């Protein structure tokens, strides 16, 4: 006969060995759930600081208040810094360059106590205005430092030589092997150079990421040609390329064998043609017998996208090849190759042939169509994740018999303006996969006239002065666990919404644990009554929690005074980044906002203005 | 394999201690061990659902035993009891003292306040 347990000293999660409380803490991700933890009890703090893998640091590591922190005040284990948000934010961090004497002694103070806090560090994202910024930050890591990902939006330097930001870096860091340039702004000469003249630390390199804030219209053959030549261990590159043929230094057929035939070891790449305004079925010099070549000469790929304006024809064989000669092809992304599958009766072809897709995204297929789909759906059993985008061919039955076939194992979908798919009609065409879909992406385009179970994630885009609300009747009314939601509104100002009519945000209040947002108006153009329409009902959003927030776009693109107050009534806010600037003082978002937290406005595109002195 | 009191199987490899006394996991935790690694083959959260107590002894075993399988899902599911709770939610579920004196859970706020969440 059992009785029931009194109170009780012990505690069976203290009373375990350390070692095992450390192996708990290891496993908590959400950072202030580790925080809380940390306020727990003594025992806890010792072991969230002890197991902490990553931080992003927040606020000004010049300021006392950072400095002078205890030396309790260290993650011994921490191999991820991100540095690249510190306050304020986009300024020179750690620069030698003058805004004498004094300025070194606090860049070596500030770098020993970074040193000090975060000992382990094997990559770091850094905020980089010059490149002095990483010769004082890189001389504390050098031994351990792996990946390093350089954040600017703002002017290059204009005296800066050819190559000068990569250079304290290639000649220090003698462990790296990842550089990720995605969001750095510098001149495509500046990669060739130092990745050419420096074959010591470029030999080693394994993945390399060269995006270079989208701002470049793309490297050229003999960029990309010296590039690929002197990394003969890459394994991951992703950058922009021109492709456009009118140019004789466009990459085409000879730019893509000569650059597999450099990097055979390449296990992901990703290229893609910068956009401009207008492209639509204008041809690439790359051909579907250069393409067989290509993928013979890649034998070890596993994930490619080759994102283009400009059309590769006829590409079936291309598919087949890419089947036969990369046996472990998984994620695939096209845009305007044409020809992707034919399907005739008998048999299977072109990219119904990767047996072993997971993920595939097609752009602007031309000659798309059902029937293709209904042979992808035969032929790729295992794809988790499909995406079509311009594909004016594809009607809504084909969608419902491939959401139908692959049931088992189709979690995400991508349908961006595809002519003969309007939003409702898709939605009903997505019905055998209601009750499985985790995320949704979807443009919105309404007719004037079972709960969505599993969907965390949905994004949106809209044509300016388009309204949400109808998106409820459209067949999204139910979705008891969507946390996040992105909208982003493309178009002009040419369609004024007539009087007292709102965008419709306060239409969302019904989804019950919506957290987060991602609301895009940079591409949407008085500016005022337009932020009126997009933001009226924010308030409504009970659970809203995290918003990101990009006002229209004159080189500073501030929020008026009513976006600011209709932001300012959004009660449950812990985190609010604006992707511009605001006249008001920040501290009345905080005080409007009783447990705001985290804010800071991030001005990343290019070019970033610039706000140096005091 | 035996208990604290007193039970065998070919799935045994599975503890890499193994590789024929048990004395430090009692009769009731070696028979969830056990159905664990059965399951464990080639052709969970629900093994999962049971009290605070024989949680702690489960972590126990498979760190005893060896079993980095048992020990990660176990030790997983402890940290997902710590997410989205209050340091005194936190104190409440795991019987908690706090040793903290008021100027040290100051410091901690102060350190906490330097990383985004």
């Amino acid at each position: 006969e059992e009785v029931e347990e009194g109170r009780s000293s012990s505690s069976a999660i203290l009373d375990l060995p350390e070692p095992l409380l450390l192996h708990i803490l290891s496993f908590l991700t959400d950072v202030r759930s580790r925080h809380r933890a940390a306020l727990a009890c003594g025992r806890m703090r010792a072991a969230e600081r002890a197991t902490r893998s990553e931080l992003s640091l927040r606020g000004d590591p010049r300021s006392p208040g950072f400095l002078f922190l205890s030396h309790a005040f260290r993650f011994p284990a921490l191999e991820h810094l991100d540095l690249s948000l510190v306050s304020p934010w986009g300024h020179p961090l750690l620069s030698s360059v003058p805004p004498p004497e004094a300025i070194s002694e606090q860049n070596a103070f500030i770098a020993a106590r970074l040193a000090g806090c975060f000992p382990a560090v094997t990559s770091l994202a850094v905020y980089c205005r010059d490149p002095t910024t990483l010769a004082n930050l890189t001389p504390h890591w050098q031994a351990s430092l792996r990946r390093v990902k350089l954040v600017r939006w703002h002017q290059r330097p204009p005296t800066l030589p050819d190559g000068a930001d990569l250079e304290p870096l290639l000649e220090t860091c003698a462990a790296l092997r990842e550089l990720d340039l995605s969001e750095f702004y510098c001149w495509t000469e500046d990669v060739v150079r130092a990745l050419t003249t420096h074959p010591s630390a470029t030999a080693a390199l394994t993945h390399l990421d060269l995006g270079l804030a989208a701002a470049t219209d793309g490297f050229k053959s003999s960029e990309l040609g010296p590039i690929a030549a002197s990394c003969p261990n890459l394994r991951k590159l992703v950058a922009p390329c021109l492709f456009n043929p009118r140019f004789s230094d466009c990459v085409g057929d000879d730019a893509l064998l000569s650059l597999a035939t450099s990097c055979p070891r390449l296990t992901v790449l990703r290229l893609s043609e910068p956009f401009e305004a207008n492209i639509q079925r204008e041809e690439a010099a790359i051909t579907v017998a250069g393409l067989v070549a290509f993928f013979a000469a890649l034998p070890a790929l596993e994930d490619f996208t080759m994102d283009l304006q400009h059309n590769v024809l006829e590409a079936a064989p291309a598919m087949e090849a890419l089947a036969r000669r990369c046996p472990r092809i998984k994620f695939l992304t096209l845009g305007s190759f044409q020809g992707l599958c034919k399907a005739s009766w008998l048999h299977l072809d072109g990219v119904a042939v990767c047996g072993g897709l997971e993920s595939l995204y097609m752009k602007n297929c031309q000659d798309l169509t059902d029937a293709s789909l209904a042979a992808i759906g035969r032929g790729c059993r295992r794809l988790a994740k499909f995406g079509i985008h311009g594909c004016d061919l594809v009607t809504s039955a084909g969608i419902r018999r491939l959401a139908f076939t692959l049931r088992p194992t189709l979690k995400e979908v991508t349908v961006l303006h595809c002519r003969l798919l309007h939003t409702a009609e898709c939605l009903t065409a997505l019905s055998p996969i209601r009750d499985r879909i985790e995320s949704l992406e979807i443009n919105c385009v309404w007719n004037t006239t079972g709960s969505w179970e599993m969907l965390r994630s949905l994004s949106l885009w809209f044509s300016a002065g388009q309204l949400l609300s109808p998106l409820i009747s459209a067949g999204l009314d139910s979705c008891p666990v969507l946390e996040e939601i992105s909208i982003k509104v493309e178009g002009d100002c040419r369609t004024r919404p007539a009087p007292r009519t709102i965008f419709g945000l306060s239409d969302l209040a019904g989804f019950p644990v919506l957290a987060k947002m991602k609301l895009d108006l940079s591409e949407a153009v008085d500016l005022s009554l337009w932020e009126r329409f997009y933001l009226h009902g924010i308030e409504s959003l009970q659970t809203l929690y995290e918003l990101d927030y990009w006002p229209p776009q004159v080189h500073h693109r501030s929020l008026t005074l009513p976006a600011v107050g209709l932001i300012q009534r959004c009660v449950g806010l812990r985190k609010l980044f604006i992707h511009g600037t605001t006249h008001e003082h920040f501290m009345t978002f905080f005080l409007s906002i009783p447990n705001l937290r985290d804010m800071q406005l991030r001005e990343d595109y290019y070019p970033a203005p610039e706000n140096d002195l005091m | 394999l035996k208990s604290s009191d007193g039970v065998e199987e070919a799935v045994a490899l599975e503890s890499q201690t193994i590789a024929v006394p048990l004395p430090n996991v009692t009769s009731k935790i070696l028979a969830k061990v056990i159905e664990y690694c059965k399951r464990h083959v080639e052709a969970d959260a629900d093994f999962m659902k049971i009290d605070q107590a024989t949680l702690f002894e489960l972590i126990l075993a498979a760190n005893y035993l060896n079993i980095k399988n048992l020990l990660d899902l176990t030790c997983q599911t402890v940290a997902d009891m710590i997410k989205g709770k209050t340091p005194e939610e936190i104190r409440t579920t795991f019987n908690i003292k706090n040793d903290f004196t008021p100027e040290e859970e100051e410091e901690v706020r102060r350190e906490n306040q330097w990383a985004f969440e």
